[PDB]
């Protein structure tokens, strides 16, 4: 999904709000902040109601301006709440009644997702690959900066995981795939407009194809 | 035009979500409190620091950490949620590694701790993949011009830690002494370990 969450390479932001080794304060800065992750895990591990992938996608589905003005941990409150409503566990009524006011949720999905691809290639360390030039309206773990770009394989994972584009929508056809550390030259991604060396993206097999 | 939606205070929303679930019997007793404790007390960059210090003082373990990071971490019992498949990335005299999650916040929680606010910022997520040298400079870390910067974007299940170079002036230090200078920011990659005078 080509959402505003796909931030890498966006220009116009100011300084990162940190200097190295500065005090970051406590893990949680407010008494509710442990709730989003805890309740995510309740949903995943205890209820079996959704995957972590579905959490990532439901946050991507926040209305874009809402996403942009919402602090991090609040986005996951919104996202977990949304999934609990969508899965029929909770109602928005009861959430707003208990909150004592408005509790807007992420927007409905506009895609049913897609299955794990049936045709993929097992790549080897040192191989050259291209990121498939595809557009996925639902969830995908491919930042747009690397779409259609060429890099080289630095690692093939020894484990395999469900294809995000499927389980992120709660589908039954996510299969399993390894992922690959794909090393791109900075100039491949941003031309002359970068001060970097290389960028390594951890890409599902189904996002990749052999380079020409 | 472009206005924020009306929202109840975030604390009220967050506790409403808890209460709605808990009042249906969906949240075990002590569940969120247990996670709170894990996140605050167990998941910690002191663990990654221990790992770095061991690698610095034990060539065999270094090799293991760089080849099968998951197995290395498991020896210490530090695998966990968001830290199941570990890759350690080695800094060298010509290479500085830095980690981000441009899409969200993904971080090797058990060994780095939960990410700090700045790591999750839009500024870091947008900028470090494109201009890491300037980002690190602004943060207080000057990377000599003879060093390639490599940014790892944590886009799948690999969870990364940086193995920084060991600074001069630490020769013969104990593992405890070395661990003290390997900070959270060293593990993320935005800082280089510092030796006092
Ligand atoms: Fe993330
Ligand atoms: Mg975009
Ligand atoms: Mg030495």
């Amino acid at each position: 999904m080509d959402g505003v969450h796909d931030l890498a390479g966006v220009q116009g932001f100011g300084k990162v709000p940190h200097t190295v080794n500065a005090d970051i304060g406590p893990t949680f800065h407010a008494e509710w902040e442990h709730l989003p992750y805890s309740l995510m895990f309740a949903g995943v591990a205890e209820l079996g109601a959704f995957s972590v992938d579905e959490v990532k996608y439901v946050v991507e589905r926040m209305e874009p301006r809402h996403y942009m003005m919402t602090p991090y941990y609040e986005r996951y409150v919104i996202g977990v709440a949304t999934l609990m409503v969508e899965k029929g566990i909770l109602t928005q009524d009861e959430l707003e009644s208990l909150a004592g006011g408005p509790f807007p949720l992420s927007r409905p999905s506009e895609s049913e997702g897609r299955p794990a691809p049936v045709e993929t290639t097992t790549f080897e360390v040192g191989q050259r690959v291209r990121v498939r030039d595809e557009y996925v309206p639902g969830h995908i773990r491919m930042p747009a900066y690397c779409r259609g770009r060429v890099g080289t394989i630095s690692h093939r994972t020894t484990e395999k995981w469900p294809f995000p584009d499927a389980i992120g929508h709660g589908r039954n056809d996510a299969g399993e795939e390894p992922t690959y550390h794909v090393k791109f030259a900075a100039e491949e991604l941003f031309g002359s407009d970068t001060d970097g060396g290389s960028v390594v993206v951890d890409l599902f097999e189904g996002y990749l194809e052999p380079a020409a | 035009e472009n206005a924020a939606p009306a929202q109840a205070p975030v604390s009220d929303r967050a506790w409403a979500l808890f209460r709605a679930l808990d009042g249906k019997g969906l949240v075990p007793d002590g569940y969120v409190e247990g996670w709170k404790k894990t996140f605050e007390e167990d998941f910690s960059p002191r663990r990654g620091a221990e790992l770095v210090a061991r690698a610095w003082t034990d060539p065999e373990f270094r090799q293991l950490l760089l080849t099968d990071g998951t197995a290395a971490v498991a020896q210490y019992g530090y695998l966990g949620p968001q830290g199941e498949y570990i890759v350690a990335v080695e800094d060298t005299p010509t290479l500085k590694n830095v980690i981000v999650c441009s899409l969200c916040s993904c971080t090797a929680w058990p060994i780095l701790g939960l990410p700090p606010t700045w790591y999750k910022s839009f500024e870091y997520r947008a900028r470090v993949v494109r201009e890491p040298r300037k980002v690190l400079s602004e943060m207080g870390t000057e990377i000599a011009s003879d060093i390639e910067i490599r940014v790892y974007d944590t886009t799948a299940e690999t969870r990364y830690m940086v193995l920084p170079q060991r600074p001069a002036g630490t020769e013969g230090w104990s593992q405890e002494q070395l661990q003290e200078i390997v900070t959270k920011d060293c593990l993320i990659g935005v800082a280089i370990p510092q030796v006092p005078t």
